[PDB]
């Protein structure tokens, strides 16, 4: 029944491609060397063809080169400061959902074009000295249109439809599960265009390559007061991306990126390969050859 | 079969959702997919290993 | 049931556990799915794409010219044209390929890797390069006849402008560690050296300088393991755009 | 017969491109352009197809070669936005979708050589290099010229990062073919339409960026003939507009 | 079905060898007491052959000699100080993992040559006074080529994809299983040779001995902090190896360890056994001889 | 399910809890296991194996010298050659056994213990020697007549240079402490002596002094119970190397 | 036949993995293993108890 | 039977050993040397097996044995890694696997006494004994003569603790057989391939130590030959080398 | 499964519960038991003395 | 040097003799009585 389900549940081996063996070939006509990169197609070429090969029944494991896997890791996608002391005693920040802020989360999810996922999002919050007091936060997701609070004690803080979430800092780390949520069938990490009609003939072209289909509204933090506490909470936002389609492969970004929203980089030019002396220099002392033959 | 690295399979209670919306569900990785042609051999003419490409 | 006791791991948050997390939306239905071309379900088929080798990765050379190996007509027989380890994770000409970049995101890697070689010269220039790969435990070849003993091909330039070295899988261990350099040359893969089998011959008023694009890849044999954070990008700290 | 003929012969609508040295046809993603189907459409809209009238070959631009030349790149449907009854429906409709078939055109004797990669990049998004001076120089955003060059495409200043920080190396990825004048002389990109959407405003949004870039320098000597054109011909495949109102030009 | 398979879980009594009644043996040929060392074997002979044996069916348990049980028990492995005051404001440290540096485990550990397990890591952290407040700690496997991190707050603390564990001093100790991580099909605490080549001529031959096979990367171990929190804090790794197969068993050390990966003994050769006063002296009293015969 | 109750033992830490925790490493497949020989899965299999008894662990002798019994041509016969007690834990000979270290690592051990004892004079060389076990209710045989009245085996040197004295498992208890001395010297095993049956006789220009190997074993009906930390190695603090 | 001390069973709901991954599971000690022969007689010539070893 | 035959033969390749008194053959973990299969192969290079050219025995060191002699040490296939056309076969190739025959062949007359002990230690790690005086004394690590001493072998200095803090009394674990001068003048120990890697580097790595030690000592009365050699005898068997290259010395 | 509320009595420690703890020595088989006369299972048995 | 020709070690014992079978190893399938000179072709070998 359902009892046989849980039983094929655990991750299966995938074993990786075989290599049969192979003898010398003597021969014209028959040349597996010979490729065409002009065509656009990788090289055919196996092992087995270029170079005399034994049998080996390969047993390593394909399991987790997958995209499931890859991006199936939280990472830091935020950092809102709920400021409560000094200048800004406001208690309170609205943080603009975006992923695309933090390097190493960013390059991973730049590798697609397009992504159809669901997340889950975890709020590690603490204090300034590390500390976890029983300090009450509430963390309310506003999605696109939903009016962001503008004070600490404001009515959109009663949440009759926005998801809200009560946790004191003293708890384990809240953690949600959201949808795919986009308009469009999936999200897109570049968008080659402007949201807008118009003839785009502004000093500052920030229109270009801002498709709306991202933006996911605002996550609105706030310590549950009535006055200033005089305390600052960091509230780092994890992103576990699941459930995860991926399509139209890109190359890895080589340069630094700048800002957050736009491909930009610096007219430095970083090489993609650290460089070395000479063409023919390799870093590799190796042994000492029995015949200098 | 699994990565255990030693002979053992014991009982798998795993994989539950425990809520009305399957989107609150475990990560889908039950299934491996290994299709690498529409990148590695996009052209309409397939090319096999022996032939010279080009005639 | 009810009498339940709580075992180290409690209250912890690892960031890699794949768990349920409670729904923030009921009955939330998403966008239909539509059909979209070119999707991947594996980084094991985006490293059987050939992309460009850096081998002029040099003091000198800027920009596109880093992806192309010089050749000429030679005065001298048997001198090196180029040189490059064959080992993905070394900062190196790897770098700049899909393979060696996705092979920084993991710890090991296993199978045979694939060098492409087009050559670019007129069509009225011939000649024959000795591609010889080296095994681990050697240096550089310092002569042609050193690199001979090693896993070579020798590759004709005619209507076909392109050639395959398939780099075999001659490792102790079953995988290679990524990493590179101190101890860890114990999983160095070799060299790979390009010498003149015969001269780079033209007629009369042909160029006598041409370009090698050399193309790296992974062949079906290739594997992956240990998901790691790469080391090719850097922000300044934790709190930056 | 498992190898690609040399001659070949590509015929759409009242148009027919003859080529002698074809290296193959790349399908991206080896998937052929076809017609929305019912369950993917959204809009209930009936969608014209006007068929042989916007679907044949628009050779739209030619550009000269130098040996220190650094590539060009064009935006489709950007480039063929304002040319020909493809033009006139792509303005007068609002949704829009078609695959199209790439066909770059490079000739040379026996005794030049260069090689060039012609790559169809989807979702292009142009960067702008900063200079190290200021953090926030004018030039971070691209200006609208850099965007959409339209039909006569724009220059690569910085080919290496293909102008959006991601290196040229690992730009094979993308659906790509290379023009070697040693072997061949015309690149063919056939692509389906390859977007979230499945229609999208031709004016405001661009599916494909169009990159041909000389890895290898053109390379001559004294007595050849010094101007060689690369030649963009493009035709686009089972093309379907829809949301009919005053045309619009960008 | 999957019931009958919960049942047969209880670890089952396998008994020891019984013992079977035997009489005299007053015959020429047959001599189960002589044997012969110098063969390599050890003796065959049984009590049965050797004296007179009555019957005895032996009922105690064998089951706890196992590989399994032996070494299926967490051991101290590391104690990794987390140094935010003072001279050392760090508030991290990144500890290279490994299993040998508290002779208990170690000891235990090197009577196999090779051995293949999964481990669980328990980390117990406490500050100097025993304390255990609500301060939140980052604990981050960092593994082999992985950038480590040079500061509190740097942007190797993202974690998109190296796996790491957010927990309070405060919670019950974090745990986590860990795979059977290593190139080679099996770890490998004695490696005879050098991890390169080379001619190995230094005054100081630390090359010799080391296998990267075994080296599994570093633990990264900060307080999500802003600044200086003015405390130390003692992280014990706790280490309980599972799934165990081991290979070709060793002598157990006698000497007392030096250096961590490197067998080496004081030129003072501490004995195997405490020694006494001549070859023909027993400590033990006995009772009252009734014929002194 | 929901309504749940916590009972003592949460949040605790027990080091030897068999549980599972959640696993870092997402999809994971380790190397394939190769075939390797000499695998052990018990540590009754390593007490099986004879090891040498440091029967001379004398204040005098030193290294090599400290596993060697010392024979000769006695003027007085039925003098005391050497003697040992047979108590695995018990600080002496049979410490530097396999065996004897495998019992210091748990609490209680069963079973007939095995001492294989191999001279090494010149083939020339003739003796026999009574190797007797004495029960632990007596003292140290101060006399032959004492020891054979114990479980003894007449060892004839010849071509055989080995003999075999099972030491039978004769205790009250199931089970011995490995522990003794003091009131654990309830479970001391016995005494080993072994006497000159007749004299260490040679000929003419063979040297007159030889030796035993003693080798210390564990029977098949051996056992060991509760796992315990050993006394046997010792760093300074918490915190060495 | 269990390490309880006295007549009884119960009820074992116990080694149960709640992971996708088989290495997440309880140490697997279902199974004890005794060949002793590897190490303690590896010779050729399998020597009989009964007759003296050298002939 | 169910009895070692005192007399044996050994004929590995175009060698013969000969012996009178074996005290039977010891093959360690009671398995047989054989080549790497299919399942556990991990390289996809053919692996030469040479055959007779490499397996057959060697005999390559002889040594005097005295009253105070302390033992001697060899590293596999440390000792024969620049000999015959198994030397050569292992500077030429990266990756290497075998087992091997060992036989030590020392004679004394009946007028004599002492014994050896010959034990075959799979990675034998060499420790360094570092003087009480100082904590980190120079010879904390062994120098590369103590690790790879070669052909000529290495003498112990603490043959108690087996140069590597490990009681040489519990070194009966390890495949090991006595010289008796009283029974027995031989030792054979046949040792498969023992690694956690299929194939290993014949010159970084030493799969096991051939350690010969006198627990007895050689003691014989005024007029007795005092001269007595102990000679190494080894066979590799089922050789199988693979990843071509360089000849390399160490 | 997953949620859980935890309800009075939790984290308290009964002397008279009869419940489960962890078990500290996997795998140990106690000393088998022998006959030894005048078991008694009953303090009911020890009034009608 | 001789170790690595066709050998035999030889114990002494109470079999006294041992035999050393010389393989015939020749290019060709006789070789010529007649030796020395351009007849050092057919040499068979020594024995140490
Ligand atoms: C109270 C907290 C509830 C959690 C709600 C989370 C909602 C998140 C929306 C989905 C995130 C993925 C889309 C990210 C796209 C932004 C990238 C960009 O355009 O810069
Ligand atoms: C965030 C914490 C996650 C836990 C990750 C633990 C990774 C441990 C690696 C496996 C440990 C066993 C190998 C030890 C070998 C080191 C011995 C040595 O060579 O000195
Ligand atoms: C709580 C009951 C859960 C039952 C889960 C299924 C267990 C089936 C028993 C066999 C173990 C699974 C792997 C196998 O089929 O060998
Ligand atoms: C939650 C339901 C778990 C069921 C587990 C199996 C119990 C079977 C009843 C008998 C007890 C096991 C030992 C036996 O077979 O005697």
């Amino acid at each position: 029944n359902a009892v046989s389900t849980l039983a094929d549940t655990t991750i299966s081996r995938v074993t990786a491609a075989n290599t049969a063996a192979s003898s010398h070939s003597l021969g014209t006509g028959r040349v597996p060397a010979l490729q065409a990169a002009e065509t656009g197609a990788s090289s055919n070429a196996s092992d087995e063809n270029l170079i005399e090969t034994r049998c080996v029944m390969n047993r390593n494991g394909v399991n987790e080169a997958s995209v499931e896997h890859f991006y199936s890791r939280a990472g830091l996608v935020g950092v809102v400061e709920v400021k409560d002391s000094g200048t800004s005693q406001d208690g309170y920040t609205v943080w603009p959902i975006d992923v695309m802020g933090f390097v190493q989360q960013r390059r991973k999810l730049e590798l697609s074009t397009y992504m159809r996922f669901d997340a889950e999002f975890t709020f590690v919050s603490n204090l300034n000295d590390s500390t976890t007091p029983g300090m009450l936060l509430q963390y309310m997701y506003v999605p696109p249109g939903a009016p962001k609070p503008d004070g600490r004690k404001s009515y959109q803080w009663q949440t009759a439809t926005n998801p809200s979430i009560f946790a004191k800092l003293s708890d384990p780390p809240p953690q949600v599960s959201v949808p795919f949520m986009s308009p469009a069938s999936a999200y897109q990490w570049f968008y080659d265009g402007y949201p807008t009609f118009g003839e785009h003939k502004q000093a500052t072209n920030l229109q270009y390559g801002q498709c709306p289909n991202n933006m996911m509204g605002h996550f609105a933090i706030r310590t549950v007061s009535e006055s200033t506490t005089g305390k600052n909470v960091h509230v780092r936002v994890y992103m576990r991306i699941k459930h995860v389609r991926a399509w139209v492969p890109r190359p890895f970004r080589s340069q630094a990126y700048m800002v957050k929203n736009y491909p930009t980089y610096s007219q430095t030019i970083s090489n993609t390969a650290a460089d070395r002396a000479s063409i023919t220099t390799t870093d590799y002392e190796g042994g000492v050859p029995a015949n200098p033959f | 079969t699994g990565n255990i690295a030693t002979e053992g399979s014991t009982i798998n209670f795993t994989n539950i959702n425990y809520y009305k919306d399957s989107y609150a569900a475990s990560a889908s990785r039950q299934d491996f997919t290994q299709d690498p042609t529409k990148f590695t051999s996009p052209v309409l003419d397939a090319i096999k290993e022996a032939a010279a490409p080009l005639q | 049931g009810l009498p339940t006791e709580l075992k180290p791991g409690t209250n912890q948050f690892l960031t890699t556990d794949d768990g349920t997390s409670p729904p923030i939306l009921p009955g939330f239905e998403p966008t239909p799915l539509i059909h979209i071309p070119g999707e991947f379900t594996s980084l094991l088929d985006l490293c059987r794409i050939e992309t460009i080798l850096e081998v002029n990765n040099t003091t000198g050379t800027t920009g596109v010219n880093r992806l192309l190996i010089p050749v000429r007509a030679q005065n001298n027989v048997d001198q090196l044209c180029a040189s490059f380890q064959v080992d993905p994770g070394r900062n190196g000409p790897w770098q700049s390929t899909m393979v060696g970049q996705i092979c920084r995101y993991y710890t090991q890697w296993s199978g045979s890797l694939k060098v492409t070689f087009m050559f670019t010269g007129s069509f009225m220039a011939t000649g024959k390069m000795l591609i010889a790969y080296t095994p681990p435990g050697s240096a550089q070849p310092t002569t042609r006849e050193a690199a001979m003993l090693g896993t070579h091909i020798v590759w004709d330039f005619g209507l076909q402008s392109s050639v395959t070295l398939v780099i075999p899988w001659i490792s102790n261990t079953h995988f290679r560690a990524v990493k590179t350099g101190g101890v860890y040359d114990y999983y160095a893969t070799g060299i790979v050296t390009i010498w003149y089998q015969t001269n780079f011959v033209v007629p009369p008023d042909t160029p006598s300088e041409a370009n090698i694009i050399a193309l790296g890849a992974a062949q079906e044999n290739f594997t992956l393991k240990l998901c790691k954070d790469t080391d090719e990008i850097r922000q300044t700290a934790e709190y930056q755009n | 017969c498992g190898y690609s003929d040399r001659v070949a012969q590509l015929t759409v609508g009242n148009s027919t491109i003859t080529t002698q040295e074809a290296a193959n046809i790349v399908l991206s993603y080896g998937e052929w352009p076809g017609y929305c189907p019912s369950t993917d459409a959204t809009a209930v809209d009936k969608p014209t197809r006007p068929d042989v009238s916007v679907n044949r070959f628009y050779t739209l631009s030619t550009k000269s070669w130098k040996t220190e030349s650094t590539g060009w790149y064009w935006k489709f449907p950007d480039v063929l936005n304002d040319t020909g009854v493809f033009g006139q429906n792509a303005q007068f409709h609002y949704l829009y979708r078609s695959g199209f078939c790439m066909h770059v055109q490079c000739n040379a004797s026996k005794f030049h050589q260069g090689a060039l990669l012609v790559v169809v990049i989807p979702e292009f998004v142009v960067a702008a290099s900063s200079p190290a001076t200021k953090p926030n120089g004018q030039g971070l955003y691209p200006d609208f010229a850099h965007t959409n060059p339209g039909k006569e495409g724009q220059v690569f200043r910085d080919p290496y990062v293909l102008d959006a920080g991601i290196p040229l190396s690992q730009a094979l990825v993308f659906p790509h073919q290379w023009i070697n004048l040693r072997t061949n002389n015309c690149a063919t990109i056939i692509m389906p339409y390859v977007n979230a959407l499945p229609f999208d405003s031709a004016l405001n949004h661009s599916n494909f960026g169009l990159a041909v870039i000389p890895i290898s320098p053109l390379k001559y000597c004294n007595g050849a003939t010094t101007e060689v054109p690369i030649t963009l011909t493009i035709a686009p495949l089972n093309s379907e507009f829809s949301g009919l109102r005053q045309a619009i030009k960008q």
